[PDB]
DNA sequence: TACGTAATATTGGCCAGCTAGGATATCACAATCCCGGTGCCGAGGCCGCTCAATTGGTCGTAGACAGCTCTAGCACCGCTTAAACGCACGTACGGATTCCGTACGTGCGTTTAAGCGGTGCTAGAGCTGTCTACGACCAATTGAGCGGCCTCGGCACCGGGATTGTGATATCCTAGCTGGCCAATATTACGTA
DNA sequence: TACGTAATATTGGCCAGCTAGGATATCACAATCCCGGTGCCGAGGCCGCTCAATTGGTCGTAGACAGCTCTAGCACCGCTTAAACGCACGTACGGAATCCGTACGTGCGTTTAAGCGGTGCTAGAGCTGTCTACGACCAATTGAGCGGCCTCGGCACCGGGATTGTGATATCCTAGCTGGCCAATATTACGTA
């Protein structure tokens, strides 16, 4: 066969993905999920498709630096994989959390 | 006009009226959206300035979101202005930490 | 169950290593042949010591009771 | 009726491609839904403000405008789209 | 029929020719240059109105943008700043 | 004789006496208060200000300040402010 | 009833409301209706405030409120918490809090 | 004579001072840096006394919270021991930096 | 001429003190000498505004006014001293 | 009959080569790359209309400036004492090391719904044009809110006596090791055939 | 002379006792705490003057409300992939476990300067009055800036070769173990004293 160690296509793959800007959600399932949040808040509402697009170019950013910093909280703790209690210290710092 | 007047290629008249239709003051200045016109021009070609560089590093003639990101993101002073501002389609910069590299 | 000493003994004898046992493995294997006691690992910790400073057990890896040692023969 | 079963379309995948950007090497398993759970609140804070702004203007099409507002409101200004 | 929507695109593309003759630039790039603009502004323009507001002023002079300016921007990005905002100003009241 | 600085102090010990009648307040306690009240205010005028300016109203009306209300406070905390506030415009509009 | 407050039935001054709200630059003109409500909503979270550190005051044997109630207060609500999260209350202080990892086993 | 284990002062310390108000930076030092720092802006600069106190409940204000922050990050690393690297993690996500 | 030597006396007990209101156990011996370096970035970003407020004012006292006005305009509000 | 000398068999000790564990250099395969061709649509330019900028003119008022007051910011000194400093000492913490199990990534093939280009159907966004209810602007009317003044009850501050938590020391229990006693096996000697 | 049996001695195993270590419980010590006493002064109330809010009238325009236009949001549809998914396999990473050295906590004696409160000095904050330069506002005017239209070169997409990096194998390097070789000791038999 041919096997890569462990790490090398996660590298490849992160030297990929912060080369493009492209958006890394499959824009329908993000769109039907901004349908479903919405309705909770009012009945019968119609979305641009620009407001859809602007609400994921907004929440992709925002995962990919949170991202960042739970990468930080990491590496704090000596570990090379990130756990939800590195998301939960990021966002209790950024003033989030409480 | 009052652009040539002043030299600049933004346009004094548009910043007067707005910042008299924006609810700022009572009362504005002639100086006032001669001195933010120029403001606004400046940054303005410190960053067009920035990105086409970026843009030529990036063997392009024309500038897309990336290269203003690029640039942005690579400016010290530009990236504090912009601390918490998001730039539609540009990106991140590449940079992997130490640890994670193979030795 | 035999003294904590033969437990160590026989723990070295059946793991046909090429480093004898280290304290994790001769400590794995009495939990799993002998009905041992809560208080197993500081009684295993107490007889490597003990038998690394009679001669009965040598060392092939670490410094004193954490390492990987081999019955003297 | 209750509205439910669409935050799973945001696939592991997907949450890897971001972390991948994010510069993130090893993820573990429990990431995954801590990461659905986040995403929804930023979710549900952008857009409830948006529809409070839409509300306001009397109509029923949530614009890109309204989405820039909140977004702006949030502390989380987004350039390139009425900005 | 036919809506008007203002924006900034001429200025930054007559800016863009000064400092880089031989690049253009995308729509996209171009609808961020426009919301960088209107931001800018805004920023100055809060400021300006709140310094005026403090010191119990009716008006927002050329003084209060330079103040605005130097509060928003960092360092040597205030430093040419206050310079072409003094210096257009200079020359439009030379020119009245 | 010293220039006339305003405050809402007189109002804050109002309250606190519908609240609390037998409770005193400190200075630095009031300061605080002041500023709170200040704080707010400024924060619900300017969401106002802007929602008028996004919808190319010349006016802040009531109904610009209860949206502020509700992008401004959390949940049971707006719902509250909502009717309180509706309350009085309700009254002032009759009287 | 003279008075706007009157009027509204409250105890925060409608008038000066008004007036802050013109000599602000919030916009050409100011409804009526804006700085009733507004007052109102004042008077509502003044209240509020008032009401929970009162409360500190008296868990604490005091007859006045200083600072530190309306710290305890604010920081112990979590509304109130988060209106005020980007605020500092001068000698307010902090909330006791010892993490657990700190305690002696 | 007597010796009390080390954290057991520590912890009572953090009760202590998590019940007070008062400022914890000695008055006098602080009002020197605070025109220290003033004078390589601008010479010749006067104070109001209250101006010192509101930078030095500020500055106090946001030490603590950023000791809080730190405190996190420290244990974060199985660690009980606040260091430099703490801090500068803290700030860094903050934004900071 | 130049001015130095002055934050030293934001002491060793003085940042041991903040640390305890900030639930700090054990404090590694480095953090002081870094605790002053970030003191003295944020009284220097704070101060900057203060000046440049003082400044366009026409005045020669920095007033408490100043400062709140600073500290507001960087996110870290202040109540109990006007405003 | 016993001891000594010489010879043969079994056991004891140390050293060498071979095997296992390691690192460096070289070889092969795959992935990110790059280059010249090809069509495709939006950058960018001109075009002509129109609405927002400009110029020329009136009126009133914001604030630049000058003059005067008195607040409070500053300096400086001596005295008390609590806090800061620095040094001694040792506990418990951080970090270095080993080590074991599975939770991760990688790479197959099978399963799926995202994406696209398609036509069709209309809610509702968005622009105009009417007009009146609402808010700006105003003078004249006046009573809520301000500072000045005053005083006493709340609380900061202190010294005396109390409750809870933590640490240290002592006692008790359990395990381990050593010594003694008993039992079994082997060897030798004596007696009988 | 040989064989068998009995007795004695030695060695090994098991049991019991004593000592040492670890854990748990109790007591003591210190810290925070809880208590009235006591004295200083700022919260809070009374007053009376003033300036900002109320009152009633004009007058103009924002916006609500209606009527029409057509943009973009939306719905079901059916192929063509590439992306999602589920699974096999195994390694490197996380975490648990232990061990050592010293950094950081605690306490003490000595050293330093903060704070206090009391005094003396003027810079400059902040408030008044005068007068005018500057900006709001309106009516008239004009070209800068807009959308509509068009077309073409910058760049996305792709197929066919090139370079670099990662993973694996083969060559050279050290330490450890078992076996081999050499020598010693112990037992035997004969000859001599």
């Amino acid at each position: 066969p041919h096997r890569y160690r462990p790490g090398t296509v996660a590298l490849r793959e992160i030297r990929r993905y912060q080369k493009s800007t492209e958006l890394l959600i499959r824009k329908l399932p993000f769109q039907r999920l901004v349908r479903e949040i919405a309705q909770d808040f009012k009945t019968d509402l119609r979305f641009q498709s620009s407001a859809v697009m602007a609400l994921q170019e907004a929440s992709e950013a925002y995962l990919v630096a949170l991202f960042e910093d739970t990468n930080l909280c990491a590496i704090h703790a000596k570990r090379v994989t990130i756990m939800p209690k590195d998301i939960q210290l990021a966002r209790r710092i950024r003033g989030e959390r409480a | 006009t009052r652009s040539s007047r002043a030299g600049l290629q933004f346009p004094v008249g548009r910043v007067h009226r707005l910042l008299r239709k924006g609810n700022y003051a009572e009362r504005v200045g002639a100086g006032a959206p001669v001195y933010l016109a120029a403001v606004l021009e400046y940054l303005t070609a410190e960053i067009l300035e920035l990105a086409g560089n970026a843009a030529r590093d990036n063997k392009k003639t024309r500038i897309i979101p990336r290269h203003l990101q690029l640039a942005v993101r690579n400016d010290e002073e530009l990236n504090k202005l912009l601390g918490r501002v998001t730039i539609a389609q540009g990106g991140v910069l590449p940079n992997i930490q130490s640890v994670l590299l193979p030795k | 169950h035999p003294k904590y000493s033969d437990m160590i003994l026989a723990a070295v004898q059946a793991e046909k290593s090429r480093s004898g046992s280290s304290r994790q493995s001769i400590q794995k294997y009495i939990k799993n042949h002998y009905k041992v006691g809560e208080n197993a690992d500081s009684q295993i910790k107490l007889s490597i010591k003990r038998l690394v400073t009679s001669g009965a057990l040598k060392q092939t890896k670490g410094v004193g009771a954490s390492g990987s040692f081999r019955l003297a023969k | 009726k209750v509205l439910r079963d669409n935050i799973q379309g945001i696939t592991k995948p997907a949450i890897r491609r971001l972390a991948r950007r994010g510069g993130v090497k090893r993820i573990s398993g429990l990431i995954y839904e801590e990461t659905r759970g986040v995403l929804k609140v930023f979710l549900e804070n952008v857009i409830r403000d948006a529809v409070t702004y839409t509300e306001h203007a009397k109509r029923k099409t949530v614009t890109a405008m309204d989405v820039v507002y909140a977004l702006k409101r949030q502390g989380r200004t987004l350039y390139g789209f009425g900005g | 029929r036919k809506t008007r929507k203002e924006s900034y695109a001429i200025y930054v593309y007559k800016v863009l020719k000064q400092v880089h003759p031989d690049t253009g630039i995308s729509s996209k790039a171009m609808s961020i240059m426009n919301s960088f603009v209107n931001d800018v502004f805004e920023r100055i323009a809060g400021e300006a109105s709140r310094l005026a507001h403090y010191n119990k002023r009716s008006t927002i002079t050329s003084r209060e943008i330079q103040t605005a300016v130097r509060l928003l921007l960092p360092g040597e990005l205030a430093k040419h700043a206050v310079s072409e905002g003094t210096k257009a100003v200079t020359k439009y009241t030379s020119a009245k």
